[PDB]
């Protein structure tokens, strides 16, 4: 029998939706070398080139659906014996410019998962590839040149026998795509940053190991006669002085076998190494279990008297630098049956109750 | 038409054409592909390949028997 | 963040479902030659080979879904000017054997659409490719060798300028797959048949054109020193005598321009041509409009006194043959401005209130 | 395997077999039982094992 | 291991009812136990597509 073809449901502009099987649209195969270093690009391709040569249930729906209101979930099913561990970081950035830096610092901003295969069997995270709207499409991200980058921030503490593979499973979940928009309001409730405060290596042994990371975060991170920049870190340097509850996220990057206990505290630069009374200050102890890999330090408003400067002159010494630092001090000693350093990654997630004062003319440099 | 399978068949076309006719066409991409169920599957491909570093279009006909490792380039020509 | 991967919804055994866009799984391109004849295979391939080299929304879902409870809708969007017309018949059969017959008679049984492009803009029909169950799969029909066949039963009455194409759109709708199972109960409420009673050509002119089609349907249709067979027609010949309400479906196969009025009636073979009182019998007149193409004659139980035989000896003449015929008589004359015969296709759809008597030893032959 | 219309149970490595120590990743599958079992017909028999 | 190992089995008698497991020729059964060893699957260490 005949029917009126104009009135059929062929102009169905639904988003992609269903179970996790029927929304999967690509799988990606990352090769982790037996002997990989820190700061080492494992994968680096455009997010649309992920879906080339694919034949999953939602692959054709993904390409052809004009609007998608759901987020992209990516899950990474990589594992390794507790004996070893490393730290991978997958990360999505809205674009590129020629001959780009792939230092962890540069990348992490915007949208990223960081995990240690040694501890976490798998790791998933959702994100919105259009950061200033509720929607996106396959055609948007192909032409916008959205860029996915997997990087190894810390090498294998004990190398596996053979090469490894990380399978990424790109799906579309059904959460609302909420936008992350930075703006120039002086008082903001939550200013996210995802600023890589730095990788902290502590060698195995007995010595007083102390690591300072300055909270004058603005004006990027260092290189040769050069400096690197995220957007959010460049954004916070718009203001001269600032303050707020700082929400760090400290992560283990070595294996579970390398054990160490770490005190974190706010304090000023003048304090030397071999000053044995760091626990006079208020502080937070961080022991990691075998399975735990991630821990969130928060430092309230009572840790800071006044606001402090976003940038400082590079040539100021630790002796005359009146902005606060975040100390990370080994409480006992770095130990283990196997050789390898106790790596530890600190990441300023965001500032709560942010208050930005003034208007930075700027400084030009990075570290303090 | 699974685009991954067709990409591999298009590369096989350019490679077989190069072997057969002593040429050095550089495969760029598939543009068009038709599968036609026969005794096995027949593929009509339209593809870009560089001649002397110059992008050109070609038509290829490829016969596959999926139950054997049988792939046969039946014809290859510019459009 | 991590999640337990075993407990995700990746073992989703849902059927394919959604709009007609999201259930489409293949399109097929049939070429109709400018000068095509009757009994002419246009397309003939396995139903699974339809989906080779395809990239629609439900293509991968169709191949990979283990069970599908929905029917397959196929729609054919072929058209031509009212001036001309032909009769295509798409038809699905559960299998094959080497060097097979593709006569309309053989094919139509089971599941088929018949349409005239001249009148009907498009034509759709649903069907179940597993005829004895509620479900099927792509893997079932690939290995079962389900066979789709498009045939032209009547050529173009006036040829088009160029070659034509018929686009078939294979989808999966969400109707329940109901089985059609034949069985040996003597009284049945509805015995479907889809028996091709025959193509009726009436030439243009003035003469008394009369066409008899016997209702001793059993024992196939003729060939050389051979005969053809459907299953349902072989099934009804299991019984010796039978009766019931017969539901014919007479269809136009020529263009709208060739006009003719046709009386249908039940009567016995002895009645000659040039016997001018056919409208003494009870009868049914069939005029077709430009747009109408299909009309259902029903002949109640009051048209038949007793049951009649399913098969008759081939050598019985019309003079001594006591089973009823279905006459098709031209009421006026076959006319038109353009040359071409008035073709007309009769198809016994099924017998209602079927009553099968006895047990046929069999006869061996076809026509009477 | 090309012409065998009964189902298989595939077991596929999703990523890769890994470890600090050498040794294969052994894994033992055991069909415990069939629930809602439905047995049709009457096997004459075949004589052999694998397919 | 460094040395040989020992497994100590402790045979006791608990107080559960001894229920019988009897196979029979009913065509439809609710639970047909089998304990059929489908097979040991070795996957070597490495990167290749291993399918069993």
């Amino acid at each position: 029998m005949e029917q009126n073809l104009f009135a059929l449901s062929l102009d169905d502009t639904s988003s992609v939706r269903g179970s996790l099987l029927d929304t999967k649209f690509a799988q990606t195969r990352v090769l982790l070398s037996k002997a990989m270093a820190g700061g080492d690009v494992l994968l680096d391709e455009y997010l649309y080139d992920v879906v080339n040569g694919q034949d999953f249930r939602a692959t054709v729906a993904f390409l052809r659906t004009h609007v998608i209101t759901g987020k992209i979930k990516v899950t990474a099913t990589t594992n390794i014996s507790d004996n070893s561990g490393c730290c991978l970081m997958l990360a999505i950035n809205s674009g590129v410019r020629g001959k780009y830096s792939t230092d962890v610092y540069t990348i992490c901003s915007q949208d990223s998962m960081t995990w240690n295969p040694g501890c976490k069997k798998n790791f998933s995270f959702t994100f919105n590839p259009n950061p200033c709207g509720d929607s996106w499409s396959a055609e948007m991200i192909s032409r916008s040149r959205v860029r996915m980058t997997v990087i190894c921030v810390s090498g294998w503490t004990l190398s596996p026998t053979t090469d490894v593979i990380a399978k990424l499973d790109w799906s579309i979940v059904n959460e609302k795509c909420e936008p992350t928009i930075y703006h120039l309001a002086d008082c903001q409730n939550w200013l996210p940053l995802n600023r890589w405060m730095g990788k902290l290596t502590f060698p195995q042994g007995v010595t007083s190991e102390v690591r300072r990371m300055p909270l004058s975060i603005g004006g990027g991170a260092g290189a040769t006669q050069a400096f690197l920049a995220n957007m959010p870190n460049s954004w916070i340097s718009m203001w001269r002085y600032f303050r707020g509850e700082l929400h760090f996220e400290v992560t283990k990057m070595s294996s579970p076998y390398i054990k160490a206990t770490v005190t974190f505290l706010i304090a000023f630069g003048n304090l030397s190494d071999a000053f044995g009374f760091y626990e006079s200050f208020p502080h937070r102890i961080v022991q990691f279990a075998e399975v735990e890999e991630k821990c969130t330090l928060v430092f309230s408003q009572q840790e800071f008297v006044t606001a402090w400067s976003t940038q400082v002159n590079p040539r100021t010494t630790l002796e005359a630098d009146g902005c606060p630092y975040l100390y990370a001090i080994i409480h006992d000693s770095t130990t283990g049956t196997i050789s390898g350093d106790f790596n530890l990654g600190v990441k300023l997630v965001g500032i709560k109750d942010f208050c930005g004062i003034g208007s930075n003319p700027g400084i030009d440099g990075s570290r303090l | 038409e699974n685009s991954l399978e067709i990409e591999e068949l298009a590369r096989f076309a350019v490679d077989e054409h190069n072997k057969k006719e002593n040429a050095l066409l550089e495969f760029v991409r598939v543009v068009k592909a038709k599968e036609q169920v026969v005794a096995g599957t027949m593929y009509y491909l339209t593809l870009e390949a560089k001649d002397g570093g110059k992008k050109k279009l070609y038509e290829a006909k490829v016969w596959v028997k999926p139950w054997e490792n049988f792939k046969e380039l039946q014809e290859f020509k510019p459009v």
